[PDB]
């Protein structure tokens, strides 16, 4: 059961440098590719993530596409770039420009097809292949607009496997870019039709995450980049280790997707505390899942008491107990019972897994499906009918090509998407 | 929102009668016993319709025997 | 709305296997098939 | 004589692990399939032969197939302590998960395993001379072990015929709950069930939490203690088989005793003697007191309460140390107490065994060493509890097509959803004709 990663664009290449030093940290392989671990556990799931080169040498399965070389430039300057297979790193020679259809529609049809055969060459190595996971940024240029694109394609050429995506989405108040709209509201169309799973992060989600649970004083992209590297990873845990209770991608989606639409969830990772308190409260059960539902640690700007959940998912790393998780799942339903859907009887998966990520004990990744998340889509709706209403920028969008009519079909979309979370969460049993 | 204190984090016991899932249960139950007692009572009924309409045709067999009997 | 309507119409009015109208008849009949043939009263 | 265990998923699997290990122990085959030089000579005995088979060099190797769709667990038993003691075509792995659908694994993924463990059960059947019957463990939460396990059942059903199968069955807790979609797999499964199994015994995690925290002093149990809990059971209802006792039991008395009706054939199960190390000598542990034990709720393995129905039959296991007069005793107190009530058209509700060998004792496990113990499976209508709250989760679920699109996608009917929810509420109404009194018919 292997995966195939693809990280695009400067977030996706950033954040799959931690990642991939994450996994290969666990599985004790060296930068120069060499294992170097001491039990037997890390060897016989190797093949998940890694194949294997002649000699000991191990690889991973990802695909590096960018328009401009500058990052790759800096990703195999990186501590761990080696390990990448140099052919695996696809690059065009001009900018985005931050404009979603020159990324779709003029370099990205120029460049998708030798990404196509990269991705058809290691799907096609593989004796049974998983998913897919794609790391980008939806305000981007290349990210949005190349990103969809090659999604599109796999979607056509493997119809019958998974699509799981992470995602970076605008803050309210942070911008980075004046026309980050524009390219939210294109991607999001293309997402909704196109993904099985999609999961979405604030970066002022992981700035209150550093400030007010680990007090640091001067973070950094990479402390946001690790902890993103740290919840990709938790997810597949169940997939590469033994466990009491073993779970996988597809059995979480049929789990939590009720509808086939309602497929945008949010993330959490529990066991965050700072290295001055850390030596006052020992990790237990309680405490992980006191944290897993505290809004504090919950990675996106929505929270969660403006809504209603209509289904979570709980994995469990570590030797522990399955009656105290059942007890704990079963006493945060019935005591905040008017947060949960009432026509659906037990909302939360659970899953235990034996092996904990290395240095803790015990660790819980935490995925929930709630309809809260309409506020982000809402506050981007608004944004663009500002600047739609007067043509602000679209000069640039229509001298690449694109018919107006595109802009309009997806605020409509966006907007129906809206509506129908808006609709289930004050649907009642009548 | 809140988990509440330690103490209070253990299993609840079960208890049938007060699982919001098995209401209608307990009302069948109780539409049940009317429904046997209405049932019984059909069913003598059907019983003294059967005698009657054996009783009938025993007559109507008595009066054809007599009439066969009494040709010859 | 509708289909939910048909389907809770369908399966209120849902047969059981077994009864004991069933029973009870196949027993009085069986009553007087054991006196008939017994030759002692009962 | 024999008897064939079917595992299938990862409750199934995991139960094997300690079903086999205590079978091991108690027989005394050591985990590399074989005796000590000392244990051989003594007077000629086979009683193993049940459960185990020998090729001549004194090798043993068991009856069972282990199956699953993922790897991971089976991977886990073939890297473990036993591996020599499986023949490695006994266990059989697909590539991947039925994913919680029951769709996915009885009509897409399903199809290409199951002739594989036909070919497998069939290499079994020839290597036997007074099979007696097939014993199934699996769960119907998840979707390969209901799919997966209807299908078999269906194909074995055809092909061996009136050939008894029994099942372990682990149904979804009353309030513990592990995934969302567990309403539609128990209820898909059920009605596949219904028509090929004989005799079907439910098990509910949160029961035996519940005992592990009242009798036993463990705060923080995992599934290695309730799998061994349900090991003892299955040892406790074989024991008849393999050992000497005043009064046998042959498997087909416990379907000829327990089943009035062909549909009425899910049964509830205790244990008695379930005490700590510390507590069981400060105490006697008399037939009186353990058959007293049995009776109450807080002894039972299943989530329900016996008070709210009436016993239709019981069948009850002694193994150890006993005397007939004292069950005698025993039952006739249990038939005077005003809290036991059986349905008026079953006066002699009551089938006993008693055997000789007492219960072993595993070096990690956490129940003392007792000479004697008490097991019993019985039928009553209290059952038809645990069918509404699953068929009421599934109307609160089906009302707004939750989930449907998984089930039709992976290639299901949307009709299977109507005629599965039919079925349980006629199985539902024959719970409740069969439990009218037949009193005041004048
Ligand atoms: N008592 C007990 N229950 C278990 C055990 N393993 C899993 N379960 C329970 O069984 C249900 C899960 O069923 P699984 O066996 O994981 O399902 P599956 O057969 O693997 O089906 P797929 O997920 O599609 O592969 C949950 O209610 C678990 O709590 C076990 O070892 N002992
Ligand atoms: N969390 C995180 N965000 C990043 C990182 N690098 C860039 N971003 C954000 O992503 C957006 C820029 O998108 P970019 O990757 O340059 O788009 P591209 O030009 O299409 O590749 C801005 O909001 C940046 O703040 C990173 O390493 N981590
Ligand atoms: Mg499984």
């Amino acid at each position: 059961r292997e995966i195939v990663c693809v990280q695009a664009g400067q977030c996706g290449n950033q954040i799959g440098s931690k990642f991939w030093e994450v996994i290969s940290d666990e599985h004790g392989v060296d930068p120069t590719g060499t294992y170097q671990g001491d039990s037997d556990l890390q060897l016989e799931r190797i093949n998940v993530y890694f194949d294997e080169a002649t000699g000991g040498r191990y690889v991973p399965r990802s695909v590096l596409i960018d328009l401009e070389p500058g990052t790759m430039d800096s990703v195999r300057a990186g501590p761990y770039g080696q390990i990448f297979r140099p052919d695996n790193f696809i690059f065009g020679q001009s900018g985005a420009g931050n404009n979603w259809a020159k990324g779709h529609y003029t370099e990205g049809a120029e460049l998708i097809d030798s990404v196509l055969d990269v991705c058809c060459k290691e799907a096609e190595s593989c004796d049974c292949l998983q998913g897919f996971q794609i790391c980008h940024s939806l305000g981007g240029g290349t990210g949005s607009g190349m990103g969809t694109l090659l999604i599109s394609k796999l979607r056509e050429q493997y119809p019958d496997r998974i699509m799981m995506t992470f995602s970076i989405i605008p803050s309210p108040k942070v911008s980075d870019t004046v026309v980050e709209p524009y390219n939210t509201t294109l991607s999001v169309h293309q997402l909704v039709e196109n993904s099985d799973e999609s999961m979405c992060i604030d970066n002022e989600a992981l700035y209150d995450i550093c400030f007010r649970t680990l007090k640091l004083t001067t973070p950094t992209f990479g402390d946001l980049n690790h902890l993103v590297s740290a919840v990709v990873s938790g997810v597949t845990c169940c997939l590469r280790f033994p466990g009491q209770l073993n779970s996988d991608l597809r059995k979480l989606a049929v789990n939590l997707v009720p509808f086939p639409r309602l497929h945008f969830f949010m993330m959490g990772f529990a066991p965050l505390t700072s290295r001055g308190s850390q030596q006052y409260r020992g990790l237990s059960v309680p405490e992980l899942t006191q944290q897993m539902f505290d809004a504090k640690n919950m990675m996106q700007a929505a929270d969660p008491r403006h809504g209603r959940y209509l289904t979570a998912s709980a994995l469990f790393r570590g030797r522990m107990s399955t009656k105290e998780v059942d007890e704990q799942m079963l006493n945060v339903q019935n005591k905040n019972s008017s947060y949960f859907i009432e026509w659906i009887p037990n909302n939360i998966k659970s899953s235990v897994c034996d092996i904990p990520p290395k240095g803790l004990k015990m660790a819980v990744t935490f995925i929930g499906n709630n309809t809260c998340i309409q506020e982000m889509f809402r506050r981007v709706g608004e944004q663009f009918t500002l600047m739609f209403r007067r043509k602000a920028f679209l000069h640039w969008y229509t001298g690449e090509g694109m018919d107006e009519m595109e802009f309009t079909e997806a605020e409509s979309n966006m907007n129906d998407l809206v509506s129908e979370y808006q609709q289930y969460q004050d649907a009642t049993i009548e | 929102f809140t988990l509440g204190p330690l103490q209070d984090q253990s299993l609840p016991p079960y208890n049938d009668l007060e699982d919001p899932y098995l209401a209608p249960y307990w009302a069948r139950r109780e539409m049940l016993i009317r429904e046997t007692a209405e049932r019984r009572e059909e069913m003598r009924r059907q019983k003294r319709l059967e005698q009657h309409r054996r009783e009938v045709a025993r007559r109507r067999f008595e009066e054809r025997r007599q009439r066969e009997l009494e040709e010859l | 709305a509708e289909e939910n309507l048909k389907l809770l119409h369908r399966l209120e009015n849902v047969k059981p296997v077994y009864r004991l109208e069933k029973w009870e008849m196949e027993r009085d009949e069986n009553e007087i098939l054991v006196d008939r043939i017994s030759r002692y009263p009962y | 004589r024999e008897a064939i265990c079917i595992h299938i998923g990862q409750a199934g699997c995991q139960v094997g692990n300690a079903c086999w290990e205590l079978f091991c122990l108690e027989h005394g085959i050591q985990p590399d399939g074989a005796m000590p030089s000392d244990k051989t000579i003594g007077v000629e005995d086979d009683a193993f032969n049940t459960f185990f088979s020998e090729t001549g060099a004194g090798k043993h190797v068991p009856r069972a197939v282990f199956l699953d769709l993922e790897p991971t667990v089976v991977d886990e038993v073939r890297t473990g302590t036993y591996r020599q003691l499986f023949h490695p075509e006994q266990l059989i792995s697909g590539k991947e998960d039925a994913a919680n659908n029951y769709a996915r694994g009885h009509y897409t993924i399903g199809k290409e395993i199951v002739d594989l463990c036909l070919d497998r059960i069939r290499k079994l059947a020839d290597n036997c001379t007074g099979l007696q019957g097939f014993l199934v463990y699996h769960a119907v939460g998840g979707g390969t072990g209901s799919g997966l396990g209807a299908l078999l059942l269906e194909r074995l059903s055809v092909d061996y015929g009136k050939k008894s199968k029994l099942g372990y069955t682990v149904y979804p807790s009353p309030q513990v709950s592990t995934a969302v979609v567990e309403p539609y797999n128990s209820v898909l499964s059920t009605h596949s069930l219904l028509e090929h199994t004989d005799v079907a015994a439910m098990l509910d995690n949160e029961a035996i939490y519940d005992l592990t925290r009242r009798n036993l002093d463990i705060e923080r149990p995992t599934y290695t203690n309730l799998n061994r809990l349900i090991g003892q059971v299955v040892s406790s209802l074989t024991a008849s088989l393999r050992f000497d006792g005043a009064l046998n039991v042959d498997l087909t008395e416990f379907q000829t005793n327990l089943v009035p009706y062909p549909r009425i054939h899910f049964v509830l199960t205790s244990y008695a003697p379930v005490i700590s190390a510390e507590k069981a000598y400060h105490e006697q542990l008399s037939v009186s007191e353990i058959s007293n034990a049995v009776f109450e709720p807080a002894s039972m393995m299943t989530k329900c309460d016996p008070r709210h129905g009436k016993y239709m039959a019981c069948c009850l296991m002694y193994r150890g140390d006993v005397v007939p007069k004292d069950v005698n005793a025993a039952v006739a107190t249990i038939k005077t107490k005003r809290t036991i009530q059986f349905v008026d058209w079953s006066p002699t509700g009551f089938k006993c065994g008693i055997n000789y060998q007492p219960p072993t004792v595993v070096p990690g496990g956490d129940l003392a060493k007792v000479q004697r113990a008490v097991c019993m499976i019985a039928n009553s209508t209290a059952i038809a509890e645990v069918f509404a709250r699953i068929d009421h989760k599934f109307d609160l679920m089906y009302s707004k097509r939750a989930f449907v699109h998984w089930y039709v996608g992976e290639g299901m009917e949307e009709g299977e959803f109507s005629e599965a929810r039919e079925d349980l509420a006629a199985l539902e109404k024959d719970y409740e004709e069969v439990g009218a009194e037949s009193a005041d018919m004048d």
